[PDB]
RNA sequence: UCGUGCCCCGUGUGGCGAAAGGGAAGCCGGUUAAUAUUCCGGCACCUGGAUGUGGGUUUUGCGCGGCAACGCAACUGAACGC
């Protein structure tokens, strides 16, 4: 019996509870009329931006149409922004600018202040290893997982992130999509609200800071 | 629900009706309660009927 | 006289269960533990728990029947069921589709999401729970411990993110009266947080801070009644930082920046003015913090014990005396990663904690980058 | 004898032995430093507990409130599904 | 504003003022927060860390002692009920003036 | 914890109505002008409550003995039933 062995794997057991504890119907012709619509509306907006042809934004997926073509589908896939009141950082370049124009119907986006990366990333921060959602409750996990580039703590990230520095795509590929609640939720009458309203397109420049703070 | 009035019903409570000055009126002088004095160690008083 | 009844009188009149006690209150659950929690109603366990209750097991609670009288009288009961009857108008309200009255109605119910307070106001309650400034002073350790605590988690529906910038904000408060009365005293870092000693009145008061990392909210807690306890302890310092600052003559609350603030100026985005020797240890000194090292307590130990010129990396926020690193001002640069500029000292964070313990400046050269440090010993045992 | 028999702050590590609450409160987590996981600095220091956790025992062992355990789903109420009587005597 | 500190029961009972249930196996009231030992330093020194370090170490060797014995206590009650049980199988074959 | 609920049970309905029916428990001696199983002295009992000490039980966890009738200072026992 090795002592510093029994005790590893105490303390493995341990922290393995502890990350466990932590861890058809009728459809209306107006329905279908109202898709076709909504369809037709939405591919004249694609064509319309496909013929026509470095800043940070933070983008949260809000609800929208329920069908999507699968141009936006496509550019959802690669921003992880499946699910509803996910967040992302994207680097404004010129394709991520036509990116986010053509999924504007369903995202709100806007420039974050420095309080609100902040903010997100020591509270709501997970990092992606060995394709697992981690979260970042030390240093270490950054110094192993982007040390190469520099990057050997959470206020490395942080800086990487807000000045969108040379490795900014490593960076927010090693974050996970932030995870927001639901203010709404807390309230009884307006439980089943969504937060975000559709409607509100474009940039909100420095007014979605008011949703990240209402909602991380 | 409890009671919770928009004014109570009486203004001023009412004293004590049984106070100890009216509980006790005056010993008694008899021979028989001066006996039970010395004999008994026991005073012997008129008090008011309803007093226990 | 007449015969007494067995289990008439004794312990069966003394004690009465949780489920007794919440038919007598007329509560539901929740509210009945919420107000347990806020006027420190507390379990007892009789002698025999069969003379109480024939049903009682090994879990059943209970409480003094006294005590539960005493709830009886608390103004918070019809405040909760105003707020019921106040939400069943909401939603008659939004079932009829009247949407201004049901904005106008649901201004009424001063949610927490809101307005960033209770939901119901605690303040007659403060001061029946601490007699004297003494005795709040004295649980000054539990309070501090959980809103400093609760300042770094997410929003939850339990305590919602204005509530958790309000913690934060009085946090700050309670740091800004203790660097300006320099009542800090000792300072120690620990495998799971950082402890911190300081001196109000004569009293000793101890709170453990975490570091700032992402917290981790198991399920072996019950998260709810966590909320419940930060709600009354919000209340709580919110006062004591009032009575702290009138007493040393300075008007509360200080006055906030937003835009600072969202800058991230943290402690910088206060402005403290009037109203109508280990203190010193550092007032000769320029310190400029690296990105690498933990600003708020640096912060907060440095300007508690005497600096006025300290300066970090830009991206750790707004209030920096300078951002330059290059300025040729610094006096002493704290640094944690594994190109010196000539005339400047080059420390480790520990050097502070040691200093500020043992009262004195401690030689610098053991605090080196890439030396290794000398042990950091316990400032609390003798 | 007999009166020399009878004649013959608190500890958080060692509790008594009766509960308070659904059960007794579990031995705290090993919260060390092991020898191949110690660090020379600040910045790689790991930190170990859960300051959650330990409020949470620290006002269970104080005796504020009592060890309760997570209820994940209650009991629904027994119900019987039935067809309403407008769409019973709809016709076409 | 408000500044604390400066028929309904206007003074409370004295069960409220009855002290709370300590758990602590010697009856005394636990401090909110404990102070802490040397032992417990990020960098601690070197006698507190072979003193917690033993310390650990002799708690786990006691509790892995006891896992061992307990796994070969039923380890044994089960080998006794499978004989047990063999022998029954085997008795059932075989009976098959003053 | 979808925290603002869920479960179990069925038996009905209250009061008055006996100083001879039913019913917890006090005897002896003495004492006054006049009361006394009520006063005094001695010696007891019933009902209810709280919480100790001794003794008992338990490492084969909730006693042992007798073939039995049953005994012995103790010697767990809720709902629901007989």
């Amino acid at each position: 019996l090795v002592p510093e062995t029994l005790l590893k794997k105490r303390k493995s057991q341990e922290k393995a509870r502890a990350e466990r504890a932590a861890a058809v119907i009728f459809k209306r012709a107006e329905k279908y009329v109202k898709e076709y619509r909504e369809q037709e509306r939405e591919k004249i907006r694609l064509a319309r931006i496909a013929k026509q042809q470095a800043k940070l934004v933070f983008v949260i997926r809000i609800k929208g149409i329920n069908k999507i073509p699968p141009k936006p589908r496509k550019i959802l896939q690669l921003l992880r922004l499946r699910q509803i009141n996910n967040g992302v950082f994207v680097k404004v370049t010129k394709a991520t600018a036509e990116m986010i124009k053509i999924v504007e119907p369903w995202v709100a986006y806007g420039y974050p202040n420095l309080k609100s990366v902040r903010e997100l990333i020591y509270k709501r921060g997970y990092g992606k290893v060995n394709g697992q959602r981690i979260p970042l409750t030390d240093n270490a996990i950054i110094e192993e997982n982007l040390g190469k580039y520099g990057i050997i703590c959470i206020e490395d990230l942080i800086h990487e992130i807000f000045t969108v520095g040379p490795n900014f795509k490593q960076a927010a590929n090693f974050l996970w999509p932030f995870k927001l609640s639901n203010p709404n939720g807390g309230f009884r009458p307006r439980k089943f609200k969504h937060f975000i309203e559709g409607g509100d397109l474009g940039n909100r420049e420095e007014h979605i800071n008011a949703l990240i703070r209402a909602m991380n | 629900l409890s009671r919770a009035p928009k004014y109570p019903r009486k203004s001023i409570p009412h004293e004590p009706r049984l106070d100890e000055h009216k509980i006790i009126i005056h010993p008694l002088n008899t021979e028989g309660a001066l006996k039970k004095i010395e004999e008994q160690n026991t005073l012997v008083f008129i008090v008011d009927v309803k007093a226990n | 006289g007449k015969a007494k009844k067995k289990g008439k009188s004794g312990a069966a009149r003394n004690y009465m269960t949780r489920t007794q006690a919440v038919k007598k209150l007329q509560l539901s659950l929740p509210d009945f533990r919420k107000l347990c929690i806020w006027k420190g109603i507390y379990p007892r366990e009789p002698r025999d728990r069969r003379k109480v209750n024939k049903s009682a097991t090994a879990s059943t609670t209970f409480y003094y029947t006294k005590d539960i009288q005493y709830l009886l009288h608390e103004p918070l009961l019809q405040k909760f069921r105003e707020q019921k009857a106040l939400e069943k108008k909401i939603s008659r309200a939004l079932g009829r589709g009247d949407v201004s009255n049901a904005a106008r109605l649901e201004r009424n119910a001063n949610l927490p999401e809101k307005t960033g307070k209770p939901r119901y106001t605690l303040n007659h309650i403060i001061r029946e729970r601490y007699p004297t400034f003494q005795d709040a002073l004295r649980d000054l350790d539990d309070c501090l411990s959980m809103l400093f605590l609760f300042a770094n988690l997410p929003s939850t529906t339990a305590v919602p993110a204005k509530m958790i910038a309000r913690c934060e904000r009085l946090c700050h408060e309670f740091q800004h009266y203790l660097i300006v009365t320099h009542s800090l005293r000792k300072s120690f870092l620990s495998i799971k947080g950082i402890y911190y000693q300081a001196n109000i009145q004569g009293e000793d008061i101890l709170w453990l801070v975490p570091y700032k990392f992402n917290q981790r909210i198991v399920g072996d807690v019950d998260f709810r009644i966590m909320g419940t306890f930060v709600e009354f302890y919000m209340t709580l310092l919110g006062f004591v930082n009032y009575r702290l600052y009138t007493s040393i003559g300075l008007k509360y609350p200080p006055k906030f920046d937003q835009v600072k603030d969202d800058q991230g100026a943290e402690l910088a985005a206060f402005s403290l003015e009037g109203l109508n020797d280990p203190s010193q240890l550092f007032a000769n000194f320029t310190f400029f913090l690296s990105r690498e090292t933990p600003r708020q307590p640096l912060e907060f130990i440095l300007r508690a014990f005497g600096c006025k010129r300290i300066g970090w990396d830009a991206v750790l926020g707004e209030g920096a005396f300078t951002t330059d690193e290059s300025d040729p001002r610094i006096t002493h640069q704290i640094i944690d990663r594994p190109g010196r500029y000539p005339g400047r000292i080059y420390v480790q964070p520990q050097w502070v904690w040691d200093s500020i313990n043992d009262e004195e400046l401690k030689p610098p050269e053991l605090y080196a980058p890439g030396a290794q440090l000398p042990p950091h010993l316990s400032p609390f045992v003798k | 004898q007999l009166a020399l028999q009878k004649i013959e702050e608190g500890d958080d590590t060692v509790l008594r032995r009766k509960q308070l609450g659904k059960f007794k409160l579990p031995e705290k987590d090993l919260e060390l430093v092991l020898p191949d996981e110690l660090e020379d600095s600040l910045r790689r220091l790991k930190p170990e507990g859960n300051l959650l956790k330990d409020r949470y025992r620290s006002m269970i062992v104080r005796g504020k409130l009592e060890a309760r355990r997570k209820i994940p789903f209650r009991k629904q109420a027994k119900t019987k599904l039935t067809e309403k009587w407008t769409f019973k005597d709809f016709r076409i | 504003t408000y500044d604390p500190w400066a028929p309904d029961p206007l003074k409370k009972p004295k069960t409220l003022e009855q002290k709370p249930i300590s758990l602590a196996a010697n009856g005394k009231s636990v401090p909110a927060v404990p102070k802490p030992t040397g032992g417990y330093s990020y960098n601690p020194a070197f006698t507190d860390y072979q003193q917690r370090l033993m310390e650990e170490s002799e708690k786990a060797i006691e509790a892995e002692r006891k896992r061992l014995q307990e796994l070969e206590l039923e380890r044994q009650k089960m080998e006794a009920a499978a004989r047990s049980a063999a022998e029954a199988e085997a008795a059932e074959a075989r009976a098959e003036k003053p």
